[PDB]
């Protein structure tokens, strides 16, 4: 069960390398490739192997591929640590060049060459044992994302249709410049409503108050919250790559997490640490808005699935305890009965529990209805500006370029697209929508 | 001896102590084969599932000597009938089979007893058939989001509810159920007794108090409601999520005649199908949650738990 | 036997063995190498009639154990064996060289338009068919040995030198014919004192690695699958001799006389080349059966020769 | 069943890449450059030399079996002045005449004939060296019109003289579109005779090679004297299972009995793994081999449009486990393609990283080698063909060239150059008819 990551222009690169750091720490595995344990056992109760390759030296490199259109980017990473980076992998765009930061561009780049990007990812997965879903992470709106991103998801639907693709998603235009980029969120999410198996949303404003009250430096925004959140996403691997039982693949999750696909982004809750205590109030202080990746007004949101890892020194009677705020809290899903579900434990043995400490840390994520207000932001704004001509008419690069026709109506059906996401938002939370399902029947 | 880390192997083994990438692991290609042996006669052509075994011992790491040592055997008896010699597991009034050993050295042995044996053998293959059963059921909802005849457009309401969001509902409440059920037997079962064994190793002054304490364990887990309560009624749990799965995967060639596609395949034959395909549901759905529900009432007046709780109230409607 | 021991001398000295034979720390050993005569229940069979041998004298003869008549001289066995696989290879690789000697002058000249094109092709594609039977003896001849042979060979080297601390595979378990392994000679927690000397074999524990070979190989469908097709490969060839020598009459006999004397020489070709092709139908069919002999087997080293032919 | 090799340089191509051979066969050997054993001697190892292609004297000097010929009489004087008492000069001549040497076709077609007794002096009096013989094999160029001519002379005069014997070659052409031009002469007629002997050839035309040396060393400044490297390790190690031999291999007759089942194509398109010839992979065994496949790393021209395979044949060197290249070789067997005709068995040895070398540190950095008969390997001179098409079907420069005294007559001149294109074409025609399954029924369901 091998993953591979492909990693879209400064969100995709700077995300990854924060994130292999973390990981390099987690492991001792080394930030330059080189292996932080000790040699005094030839044992482990970790399992590198789905995210790096070993080398005949006992070297490691991480399983990724770094986007082609942004070779500055990818430059930054594979120069700043090197030796835990494997270029020989990596694609660099035919062109040596990214047209803009649009659809457009990345994306004409992906169909133009979606054969080499498909080489260099095809003879990676043949030096791999057993494949397991690909992993993606980009700025929906961005040239590497709503350009890239969206022709990769296109280019492994054909090439892997049998393989499982999951993404990571991340706010979009947090200025003015949303009357375009909206755009070319809407045209993204097309691609990634219509391919993925399964995704998830992180919040600026998420990222941005969690910098405000953790560093000591408040002005800090994208960058260096690239390491808060790499953090946070550590959960989605942590039960593999220190494994557990319960919840150890991505088949064996996906159909607890998502069960109905179509509304396939989570909400994930996190509390930060540096790189409280108790599994009762770990669990409980998830269920506060304010440590949500998708913070909003809907203090009163329903679910339709909610799940959590805790990892640390956990106390399953604590836990137990924790449930009542299940009961009284969560909005049930009168249309299908769902139910949260849990993971524990496999603290980083090279990060250990320290001695005094019984704090724990996890992640929660769910599946709920209030979710809009990270997607509404395009789709309701690029359509007015949109109605008026699109604003995307300097980014006129493949298929925009071949008709002012295509632009209209790329725009126009992708927004319908989208609106069916918004749609199934509503409508799933109605018990009337599901339960003529079975009563029909 | 490094008794620890041999202890820890049989854990390991056993109890999936760390292992949920060997049990999916066991499970890859394997499934293939095991799915028939309950299907089949007792010259069933078990070699090729042992000689998979062998291989992946050939495959293996050298100081683990415990896995080194470890075998699997074919009974004839599957697990509810050869449960039925328990006083507490009441008899059917069968699929599994497989059952795994350890041939463990004198050093050993005298703590390894075949008592514990026999325990952990029993644990494990419980542990095993409810993998492999929560497995088919992922797997049947990958193939339910993946395959182009569970992506049809543009036929009915009738249809999309009926087929598509019908399945995706009892698919979901299978999954929520039997998932909650592994969650509560790791979390609140064993994951204690394995602790507790940690416990033991803090400077212990008998050596019998650490041979109690595995058998200890092994009965805490024997004894638990998950098995006494649950075998007579797992019986038809799996029996129709096994089903479900096998008719949910047919159907990926069956709603091809939704869609144009389609092209013998003719559209009044397509009705009689799909309404075939529809009471299916309807008659799985209604008798798999009646079932289940029946039982989450009669779980419900023992007040003997934390995740039985937690595995009631995924089941247990808004 | 002037001829038969000083032919086997020579064949050192033609080896990269010379070199040895004349090493001053040894040379000795090649001293043992000897051969035999064969009375095959017939006086003039020949090749056949060969076999290879080697004499061991105390105190070496205590140790590596060449069956002598107590026994049946197993190892001879396996050397007759492999002896027929290059007895095959000299009759074919000779031949094929053969009939390139004979392409190679019989395209030399073309006369008379279209009425050469008529043949000569037709026989090239005879050096084609061949080499499914070459093949076929010369990758089971790697098979055996590369993975039979040499294994269990290098298997009784590894053992040899565990003795300076090899890998410590402690973990012998006997495999008992129910299908229980159980663990045996390790009948210890490793023999761990905690609180704190060469594993080396003795006489007849290296006697015992010696004759341990020998039943590895011994005792590893029936060996005379490969038997029936490599007398197959055999015959091709015998009959495929007798169509390159009608075949360089034909180049030149046929080219003095142009269709003047000797006509009538491809009528030998037609009963020759009739032979060769059902043997290479037979061949084909007795080679599909022994892939289908692989999978039915249910080795996993048969089945990957089952794949392997392809 | 074997016996020795003599191995000639024609042109000062094969002089180039000779010292690279010959430095790397001196290491692999512990020769020196004095050709004298660098090793103290313990009298260990029967395989310490390989007989086949060194003759060794009191000085344990081995003297290579190799006749060294070029049109520039420098480069032969450079390279003996390299192998500095390596490589004994009695064997070595020039061929030239400093105004025909610069004309690459009258170069070597005058040379073939005129100095014929000087070019078989020197390989008539080593083939009578041993009694033992196998063979000869040739570093060449078919642009290098000094060696065309005098390999094509020698290809019938081997032929005749010596029957039964084993004569190839190794082909570097120059990876150019225009150069050959006035190439189109000389490298057609250098396939004329090629064509004609089954034993002749592996071909290259050096363009990955050269795409090759300058990623691999640190050295972007792709030439021939950095590239000669790659071509020193892709042919020193075709001859490893005979310096090295076990089972199957130890001669180049057993090479040709399941490489080559048809005489008419013969040439081969190699390809390697990492080497230490100027390297350590990282991987098992399996993926070490599955590598050669991938054009990429092809040393021809790369990409190749669906190649049909008649025949491969793969080293692999190291800490090989049959069983991990099992995944290699069912791996392989869905990338090659061919027709039943030749689904043949695919042959792969296993090779000997010689003692001689720097202890490897790693056992399990295997490498590996190989060499396959495809319909596309045509495409390896298709620089030529653009040139020879342009050239041939017009008439174009018959005699402009100075032949010598040869065809002298314009038509003549034609006649010679029409052979050489039907040999072009005759040899696609077998690479397509190869590509058929009804090639079997022609002489088996027929009479
Ligand atoms: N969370 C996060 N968002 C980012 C980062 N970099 C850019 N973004 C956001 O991504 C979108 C623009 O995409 P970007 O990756 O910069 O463009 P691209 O290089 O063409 O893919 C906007 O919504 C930015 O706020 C980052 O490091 N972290
Ligand atoms: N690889 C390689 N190719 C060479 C070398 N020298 C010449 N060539 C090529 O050989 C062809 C010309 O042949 P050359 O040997 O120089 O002419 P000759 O002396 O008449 O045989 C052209 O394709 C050149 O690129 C060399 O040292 N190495």
């Amino acid at each position: 069960g091998e993953i591979i990551t492909l990693q879209a222009g400064q969100c995709g690169n700077h995300v990854g390398k924060f994130l292999w750091s973390q990981l390099a720490k987690e492991h001792a595995i080394g930030t330059d490739g080189l292996s932080q344990l000790p040699d005094s056992s030839t044992e482990r109760d970790d399992d590198t192997k789905p995210f790096f390759r070993e080398n005949s030296r006992n070297k490691f490199t991480p399983r990724a591929i770094m986007m082609d259109s942004e070779p500055s980017v990818i430059a930054d990473v594979e120069n700043t640590f090197r030796g835990f980076f494997d270029p020989r992998n990596t694609w660099v765009a035919s062109d040596g060049a990214s047209a803009g930061n649009s659809w457009a561009n990345g994306y004409d780049i992906g169909t133009r060459n979606q054969d080499d990007i498909l080489n260099k990812i095809d003879k990676e997965i043949d030096s791999t044992d057993n494949f397991e879903g690909f992993q993606l992470l980009h700025s929906v709106a961005g040239g590497t994302g709503s350009g890239l991103g969206s022709n990769l998801l296109e280019a492994l639907c054909d090439r892997y249709p049998k393989k499982i693709l999951t993404t990571y998603s991340v706010f979009p235009a947090r200025s003015s410049e949303v009357v375009v980029q909206s755009y070319n969120t809407i045209l993204a999410l097309r691609r990634l409503i219509e391919d993925s198996d399964a995704t998830v949303v992180f919040d600026n404003a998420s990222l941005l108050n969690i910098s405000g009250k953790v560093f000591r430096n408040p002005n800090i925004d994208l960058q260096h919250t690239n390491q808060l959140i790499s953090t946070i996403i550590s959960s989605v691997t942590n039960s593999i790559r220190f494994p557990s039982y319960m919840y150890s693949s991505m088949s064996s999750i996906y159909s607890t997490l998502i069960p109905s696909p179509e509304l396939h982004f989570l909400s994930p809750s996190f509390t930060p640490f540096t790189s409280g205590h108790s599994s009762y109030d770990v669990m409980l202080d998830l269920l506060d808005p304010s440590n949500s990746l998708v913070s909003t007004a809907m203090n009163n949101p329903t679910y339709f699935n909610v799940y959590n890892t805790i990892i640390g020194n956990v106390e399953p009677r604590q836990i137990s305890r924790a449930m009542t705020k299940l009961q009284q809290r969560i909005k049930f899903p009168s249309w299908s009965s769902s139910a949260m579900h849990v993971n524990i434990g496999r603290r980083s043995p090279y990060l250990p529990l320290q001695p005094n400490e019984n704090e724990v840390s996890g992640m929660m994520l769910s599946n709920m209805s209030t979710v809009v207000n990270v997607f509404e932001n395009a789709c309701n704004t690029f359509d007015k500006v949109f109605a008026k001509g699109a604003f995307l008419n300097n980014y006129n690069v493949g298929d925009l370029f071949q008709s002012m026709q295509n632009v209209q109506d790329e725009f126009a059906e992708s927004r319908e697209v989208v609106q069916s996401l918004m749609e199934d938002y509503v409508a799933a939370e109605q018990d009337s929508y599901l339960d003529d399902v079975l009563v029909d029947d | 001896y490094d008794l620890i880390n041999v202890l820890k192997h049989l854990q390991q083994i056993f109890l999936g102590y760390q292992s949920g990438h060997n049990v999916l692991k066991f499970l890859t290609k394997n499934m293939g084969e095991l799915t028939k042996h309950y299907r089949n006669d007792n010259n069933a052509n078990y070699d090729k599932l042992l000689q998979n075994f062998e291989l992946e011992r050939q495959s293996e790491n050298p100081n683990n000597l415990m896995r080194q040592l470890l075998m699997i055997q074919f009974d004839t008896e599957t697990l509810p009938q050869v449960l039925s010699h328990y006083l507490q597991i009441y008899p059917e009034v069968a699929i599994y089979h497989l059952k795994f050993d350890i041939n463990i050295p004198y050093p050993l042995n005298i703590i390894i007893s075949r008592t514990c044996m026999i325990k952990y053998q029993i644990i494990l293959r419980y542990q095993l058939v409810l993998q492999y059963h929560s497995r088919l059921l992922d797997e049947t909802w990958m193939d339910l989001n993946k395959t182009p005849s569970w992506k049809y457009r543009g036929y009915s309401h009738t249809v999309k509810r009926r087929i598509v969001r019908a399945t995706r509902v009892l698919h979901a409440k299978m999954n929520h159920f039997i998932k909650t059920i592994m969650e509560y037997f790791n979390q609140n079962v064993i994951d204690k007794e394995v602790y507790s064994l940690e416990k033991c190793y803090r400077n212990p002054t008998l050596a019998v108090a650490i041979q109690n304490e595995l058998e200890g364990g092994l009965t805490n887990i024997m004894t638990n409601r998950c098995l006494s309560d649950l075998i007579p009624l797992q019986l038809q749990i799996f029996d129709i999520v096994y089903k479900f799965c096998k008719f949910i995967k047919s159907m990926r060639a069956k709603l091809c005649q939704l869609d144009p596609v389609l092209y013998g395949y003719q559209e009044d034959a397509a009705l009689e199908l799909i309404q075939k395909l529809i009471e299916y549901i309807s008659n799985a759905s209604s008798i798999f949650r009646k079932c289940l529900i029946n039982f989450t009432q009669e779980l419900s007046t023992e007040k003997f738990a934390a995740g039985i709780e937690r595995v009631l109230y995924s089941i247990v409607p808004p | 036997n002037y001829k038969l021991t000083r032919v086997l001398q020579e064949a050192v000295q033609l080896s990269s063995l010379r070199h040895l034979m004349n090493s001053p720390r040894n040379s000795s050993v090649i001293n043992g190498l000897d051969a035999r005569v064969l009375d095959l229940g017939h006086g003039s069979v020949g090749w056949d009639v060969f076999t290879l041998d080697y004499i061991l004298y105390p105190p070496l003869s205590l140790v590596l154990n060449v069956n002598r008549p107590f026994g049946r001289k197993e190892y001879l066995r396996i050397f007759n064996f492999l002896w027929r696989f290059k007895k095959n290879n000299y009759f074919y690789q000779k031949e094929m060289l053969k009939s390139n000697d004979i392409i190679r002058s019989f395209k030399k000249i073309r006369g008379y338009n279209p009425l050469i094109r008529d043949i000569i092709n037709k026989l090239s594609r005879i050096s084609i068919l061949r080499t499914q039977f070459q093949q076929f003896n010369s990758k089971m001849e790697s098979y055996y040995l590369n993975c039979i042979i040499e294994e269990n060979f290098k298997e009784m080297t590894r053992k040899l030198q565990r003795t300076e601390n090899k890998s410590q595979n402690q973990f012998d378990l006997i495999r008992l014919n129910n299908g229980t392994i159980e663990l045996n000679g390790i009948l210890t927690p490793k023999a761990e004192v905690l609180t704190k000397i060469e594993k080396t074999l003795n006489i007849d524990e290296l006697e015992s690695v010696h004759n341990t070979f020998l039943t590895n190989i011994l005792s590893h469908p029936y060996p005379t699958s490969l038997v029936l097709l490599l007398n197959s490969v055999y015959e091709f060839v015998k009959v495929y001799c007798n169509l390159n020598d009608i075949g360089y009459e034909i180049f030149i006999k046929m080219n003095l006389n142009d269709h003047e004397a000797s006509n009538g020489l491809l009528g030998k070709f037609n009963t020759n080349l009739k032979e060769i092709v059902s043997q290479y139908k037979n061949f084909k069919d007795r080679l599909y059966i022994f892939r289908a002999d692989l999978k039915n087997d249910g080795d996993e080293e048969l089945f990957l020769l089952s794949k392997s032919l392809r």
